């Protein structure tokens, strides 16, 4: 399982804050195709090669290895300061 | 030495952080920054728990290129306004070189890598704000 | 904008300074830097008229090469303390970069064309800080 | 004439703040030379390369020309800071 939490433009547009997926993927990128392919607005939200990923709150490349556990989150390019 | 990081709504005031900073005789150089938002309200999202970790990690990566003393980093969240102060940092060191390099340094990893995003209001409604390259070429010189 | 420029024996505080270079909205960024002396009295001998001069002129020359809104420079004068806080730059700009380079521009150029002088105090006499050609290399390199 | 201002270890050594000459000299470095050789004091004070000098408040080489009227500083690289 892993817990995967969403951000700004990315949380606005799946409509929600967090989800827990009780499935095994080999990488990030693996997570983030299968859950674009649920729908259009899944598709929308996780499209892009801006798009960023953090796992257990430390960013991280998109062919990260995953495991039952992690944290795993997607947002956009951050815009603090 | 000594590290402050706080991220949360409430306002700070430099009058109030700059003695706890300038507070050491052997630190003889002090640099602060303070970024602003220059009607229609700012709201700043961020990641609870990866903010504070990311904004750490940032200190403690100067840390190891500059000889550091007291360094405090405030970054607040919630609804802002015009005007309103979002972001201080402040370093200390024994010389000026490092506390300018190590308060940029700072600044710029944040605006790379902490986890905060600005939505503004505008009148036909809310635009999350874009991203800048220049940002990332400031970050990857170091 | 405007600018502020004062030589005087006076003790300065950040806490009054920062409110009056931080009033202007459209500046959203603000740097500062304070410099401090690190038992034996220091005394600042100065030029009185050119050191006033020399420190307009570092500022307007910095108003060339960015741009600035309010600056701020303090530099004091006679018998000063350890821990005392001797100088103190502040520079406006509408972003950080512009802000932080002037900042240590400012600094580097006072270091080098402002006539002050610090002598030392030491228990068996006074002694003339020496100047170091590693600022003359900061100044140059802007 | 010139008036000649002295500041620091220069300042020190010479004795005086200030002094008004009432000669002309083409260059900064004439004067210096003529005031060195009044004596051993003198010499010490106004020896160096590292020297410096102001006419009328501004830094300048020692090669800058002197006109009646001019103010000139003579004093040690600043320390400033």
């Amino acid at each position: 399982m892993v817990k995967v939490l969403f951000f700004a433009q990315v949380r606005e547009l799946v409509g929600t804050d967090a989800t827990e997926v009780a499935a095994d993927f080999p990488t990030v990128e693996a997570l983030r195709q299968h859950m674009a392919a649920q729908s259009d607005r899944w598709a929308l939200a996780l499209e892009d090669g801006k798009l960023l990923a953090a796992v257990n709150q430390t960013l991280v490349s998109f062919d990260h290895p995953l495991t039952d556990g992690d944290e795993v989150a997607f947002f956009p390019p951050v815009t603090g300061g | 030495a000594e590290t402050k990081i706080v991220v949360g709504p409430q306002p700070f005031s430099v009058g109030e952080e700059y003695p706890w900073l300038a507070e050491r005789d052997e630190d003889g150089a002090v640099v602060t920054f303070t970024g602003k938002v220059r009607v229609n309200a700012l709201t700043l999202e961020h990641y609870p728990g990866m903010t504070e970790k990311a904004l750490a990690e940032i200190v403690d990566e100067a840390r190891n290129r500059w000889p550091l003393g007291r360094v405090t980093v405030i970054h607040r969240i919630g609804e802002l306004w015009p005007g309103d102060e979002i972001v201080f940092v402040g370093v200390t060191s024994a010389h000026r070189s490092s506390a300018f390099e190590a308060g940029q340094f700072i600044m710029d990893y944040l605006k790379t890598r902490a986890p905060f995003w600005k939505r503004e209001a505008t009148p036909e409604g809310d635009r999350w704000v874009e991203a800048r390259e220049s940002d990332q070429q400031a970050a990857k010189r170091w």
